RNA sequence: GUUGCGUGGUUCACCGCGGAGGUAGAGCUACUGGAUGGCCGAUGGGUUACUGACGUCAGCCAAACUCCGA
RNA sequence: UGCCUCCUAAAAUGUAACGGAGGCGCCCAAAGGUUCCCUCAACCUGGACGGCAAUCAGGUGGCGAGUGUAAAUGCACAAGGGAGCUUGACUGCGAGACUUACAAGUCAAGCAGGGACGAAAGUCGGGAUUAGUGAUCCGGCACCCCCGAGUGGAAGGGGUG
RNA sequence: UUACGGCGGCCACAGCGGCAGGGAAACGCCCGGUCCCAUUCCGAACCCGGAAGCUAAGCCUGCCAGCGCCGAUGAUACUGCCCCUCCGGGUGGAAAAGUAGGACACCGCCGAACA
């Protein structure tokens, strides 16, 4: 059913902080949507005893 | 030997009539009591039986009792009249039809198993014989 | 806690139907429309 | 496969409390993505008496969309249902929600002289 | 204990062959032991009626026992 | 018009056919549906859902969930027949091709501690599912404008008959396993 | 039971044909319970030599068990 | 000590005992009517809090779940689960039957009026069925205007609920 | 007459499962959600508009007894009526289980292609 109940669901615009940018369309936000951190610079998407005692002495 | 539940406390007695159909043949060893007249076997009569089977053994073998006391029968108190309602449960037996085959035996030597299965038959309400497994 | 109710016209106030309700489930009159066989049609009729 | 399943179970449930007779038959929509077939079957002894489809003249005789042509075959199984001599029939769905194609189908057999 | 209700008096009254006439009660019964066929209602407390005068019959209509009418 | 979904038709379909030697194009795997519920607990306690998982899983997905009601009752959980345990939301679609790319792009990152998801939380016919903890990473909800946290689990069903078809869908759809 | 007035083979017996059954019996991996011996052995028990779930292979029982059935 | 269900009960119906087991003296304004849609329990795998068991997903599962309430007979075609609209939980009847010492009790196609739901065909005179109840007398209340102790009224009686 | 799509009869000897094969029309998946209509959320389903793709699945054909199903003859249990004290016998019926075996259905009407 769809007269008033599903939230609004329209064309944004997403920025990162690097940089990578691409656009989809998301709820009550209404134009762009600012982000630190995206799939595009995140870690995991872009990569001793004796050696203590002998650097000690 | 007691069932641990019974759906019905009071029953009618089991019917004293037929040959029997089911384990008419020894099964599990080789030797084996065999029925030859109805009766009402009592869980009483079923430890003795099995308690002399195996003090005459006294080693080896393996008994199986193939029959188990599940048939309830009451009893009202001493001095009482007549039809005051059904009577309380008191023994436990087992329906027991001619050819039906009571104790099995497992031993190596003839003599002391045929010896132990006539000691349990002096026990038991019944004319019985002594049956092998051909 | 279930009274026996009677149901009048409304036009013609004449007692037509006995019925039961749960006096705590509907703590107010009912109102159904049935028929009247003096009006001749259906009618709303109301506890009384 | 599932939508085979639930459509017969739908069928045979309205097939509960509908049969069909000789005096007043039946009336079969199957109705497919592309096509629509329709027939009278006289649930007696399991007999169509008339029976018409979208794979005709109808298939090019087309004003339109999908409802268009089965407005024409309703309109080609009314007459022949009067040519068999029927004048009453029951309506079967098949399974279907009366709505749309088949709710244009029914309506003009009955404009065109089924009493259903 | 000592308590029971009255005997109904359920089952078959019009057994195969047998020519009925219209509103003959046919079968007293709990739920649809039986159910109807052609020419047979059922009743409101699944009594199974006789619709029209015939014979009644009985027979099997996929799992269930029916009861029928031939005119 | 999603990005997502136009770059599994131009390169995700025939990489999977290359990978499985599918003689036909009508097997090769997709996502089906995506499925969202919250599964909260206090039903018997507060009776509050109507905001606490609604109010913000229309802000994540985009449609408003449905309230589901437990079937039976226990009484270790407090749980009577027929009251509000569950919110449920069912994307399907360009709107699912959509949160599908909101989320690996710019939400499942934004996850604190991320090291990568399991690639062994298949069901065994090829559908995955993870658990979430918080209203974090959507950016949608604002944590200034929330009740108590609370986390969800989403289901990615797939068209997948096998574990290691799905998981090389969803390894080409851009889920970061380990 | 007898008797008056009606009716007249409608009654009953045998043969044939059309019907509904759940008794006797039997059977139970067809259900609800009971229950013997193996094997696997859940837990509980002190690495488990005690208990023995659920299963599984053979043998059995029941007025209020029935896939059957005179 | 009345009513309902089962066994005894001997395969139609019926059948006793201070024989063996249980329920009832209500509930529902929707848990009734109709139209349309759906299939459960259990088990397996995966999954934040979450565990044997809350919600989700996928398998397997033909009835082992469920049915307002005992049991029996039924019900998966669903009588089980969900939704929309409604009041037939009608008025006047009722051929023909079951049961039966009598009094009672039970079923009923179909006709008419005026309606509900349905596109129609059609279903609907409460509830899956069987308990939830009390003869006659004597009174109470509302309506019809039937009788009205010389006449007109009235009292009082009568009828229908 | 053959061989495909529907509507029924019948309700496992027909079911479940396994292995191969097919796309002329048709049945299907399939592509979309402007329109009637729809979701206790979702154009998934129901409905509507189409025809890019494909027999992968459904559907259809062939072969498999694996699970399930059916299943005699004979014998037995039981039994009506007699004889008979019981034990038993005569005469008339006759299972359940098990075995041999059967079985991967059959029939009718309509439409299309072929005729
Ligand atoms: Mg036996
Ligand atoms: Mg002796
Ligand atoms: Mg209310
Ligand atoms: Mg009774
Ligand atoms: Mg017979
Ligand atoms: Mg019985
Ligand atoms: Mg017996
Ligand atoms: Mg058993
Ligand atoms: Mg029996
Ligand atoms: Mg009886
Ligand atoms: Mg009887
Ligand atoms: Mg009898
Ligand atoms: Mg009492
Ligand atoms: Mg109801
Ligand atoms: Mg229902
Ligand atoms: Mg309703
Ligand atoms: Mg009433
Ligand atoms: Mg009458
Ligand atoms: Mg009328
Ligand atoms: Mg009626
Ligand atoms: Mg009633
Ligand atoms: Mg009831
Ligand atoms: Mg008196
Ligand atoms: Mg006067
Ligand atoms: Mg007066
Ligand atoms: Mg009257
Ligand atoms: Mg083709
Ligand atoms: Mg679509
Ligand atoms: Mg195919
Ligand atoms: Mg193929
Ligand atoms: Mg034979
Ligand atoms: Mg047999
Ligand atoms: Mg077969
Ligand atoms: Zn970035
Ligand atoms: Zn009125």
């Amino acid at each position: 059913m769809k007269s008033d109940i599903h939230p609004a669901y329209e064309e944004t615009t997403v920025v990162c902080g690097c940089g990578n940018t691409f656009q989809t369309r998301s709820t009550k936000p209404g134009g762009r949507i600012v982000v630190e951190v995206c799939s595009q610079c995140h870690p995991f998407y872009t990569g001793g005893r004796v050696a203590r005692f002998e650097k000690r002495y | 030997l007691i069932p641990r539940k019974v759906k019905h406390r009071k029953q009618h007695h089991p019917r004293q009539r037929g040959i029997a159909s089911g384990g008419t043949t020894v099964n599990f060893g080789d030797y084996g009591i065999q029925a030859l007249e109805h009766a009402y076997v009592t869980n009483r009569q079923i430890e003795s039986a099995r308690i002399a089977i195996n003090r005459h053994i006294k080693r080896g073998g393996k008994v199986w009792i193939n029959i188990f006391p599940d048939r309830p029968l009451t009893k009202k108190p001493a001095e009482t009249r007549m039809g005051s309602g059904k009577g309380s449960p008191e023994w436990w037996v087992a329906n027991v039809k001619p050819g039906r085959v009571l104790f099995e035996l497992s031993y190596p030597n003839e003599g002391v198993a045929r010896a132990a299965l006539t000691r349990a038959i002096h026990k038991l309400p019944i004319k019985a014989r002594i049956i092998t497994r051909e | 806690v279930r009274p026996k109710i009677t149901l009048a016209c409304e036009v013609c106030k004449h007692r037509n139907y006995i019925t039961k309700k749960n006096r705590r489930n509907d703590p107010d009159r009912l109102e159904l429309k049935k028929f009247c066989p003096n009006c001749g049609k259906h009618q709303a009729h109301r506890e009384t | 496969a599932t939508r085979r399943i639930s459509r017969l179970r739908r069928h045979t449930r309205l097939r509960k409390k509908l049969s069909g007779t000789a005096e007043r038959p039946r009336l079969v929509v199957h109705r497919s993505a592309r096509h629509i077939h329709v027939q009278l079957v006289n649930d007696l002894n399991g007999t169509t008496v008339a029976a018409a489809s979208s794979i005709e003249a109808d298939v090019r005789g087309v004003p339109g969309d999908k409802k268009a042509r089965s407005v024409r075959v309703g309109q080609l199984i009314a007459e022949r249902a009067k040519a068999a001599g029927i004048d009453t029939v029951v309506f079967d769905r098949g399974g279907y929600t009366y709505g749309g194609r088949i709710a244009a189908l029914a309506d003009a057999a009955r404009e065109n002289g089924l009493s259903f | 204990n000592g308590r029971d209700s009255a005997a109904q008096r359920l089952g078959v009254k019009r057994y195969g062959g047998q020519v009925v006439k219209a509103g003959e009660i046919l079968v007293r019964q709990r739920g649809t032991k039986f159910h109807p066929g052609v020419n047979v209602g059922r009743g409101g407390d699944d009594t199974l009626f006789a619709k029209t005068a015939g014979a009644v019959e009985f027979g099997i209509k996929r799992g269930r026992k029916t009861v029928s009418i031939v005119g | 018009q999603p990005r997502l979904k136009e770059r599994y038709r131009s390169e995700i379909r025939d990489a999977l056919r290359k990978q499985f030697g599918y003689g036909n194009v009508m097997q090769i795997p997709t996502v089906t549906k995506v499925v969202v519920n919250m599964g909260v607990g206090e039903a018997a306690r507060d009776a509050k859902l109507i905001n606490g998982a609604v109010n913000d899983l229309a802000l994540i997905t985009g449609q408003k969930p449905e309230v589901r009601r437990a079937r039976k009752s226990i009484a270790q959980f407090k749980l009577r027949e027929g009251m509000p345990v569950g919110v449920r939301v069912t994307l399907r679609g360009d709107r699912m091709w959509e949160f599908l790319d909101r989320l690996t792009s710019i939400a499942l990152p934004r996850i604190r501690d991320f090291r990568g998801l399991s690639p062994k939380q298949f069901d065994g016919v090829g559908n995955y599912t993870f658990g979430l903890a918080e209203q974090a990473v959507f950016h949608e909800v604002d944590v200034d404008k929330i009740d108590r946290v609370r986390g969800m689990d989403i289901n990615v069903v797939t068209s997948a008959a096998t574990d290691d078809e799905g998981r090389a869908l969803l390894r080409a759809l851009g889920f970061p396993f380990k």
